[PDB]
């Protein structure tokens, strides 16, 4: 989306491998807030939004 | 301790970090006492 009026996903009832994300290293940054990327995989969630 | 890596892990190299190279085989201990010193190479390791 145009960041104007960027888009949001909600996902849920899912199963998720964060550490195939962290392994996309094409991605120019991954920085992190309150979690650490690794313990991601160890760790779960009510729900995630995009 | 030297070597070559891709310039977009330079960050890997620390202590306490982790990823395809600081899990396996270039760890660094937590209270690491020393420098880490690091260039582009292209010029020479590219072909």
């Amino acid at each position: 989306a145009s960041v104007y009026a960027w888009n949001r996903k909600r996902i849920s009832n899912c199963v998720a491998d964060y550490s195939v994300l962290y392994n996309s290293a094409s991605f120019s940054t991954f920085k992190c807030y309150g979690v650490s990327p690794t313990k991601l995989n160890d760790l779960c969630f009510t729900n995630v939004y995009a | 301790d030297s070597f070559v890596i891709r310039g977009d892990e330079v960050r890997q190299i620390a202590p306490g970090q982790t990823g395809k190279i600081a899990d396996y085989n270039y760890k660094l201990p937590d209270d690491f006492t020393g420098c880490v010193i690091a260039w582009n190479s292209n010029n020479l390791d590219s072909k």
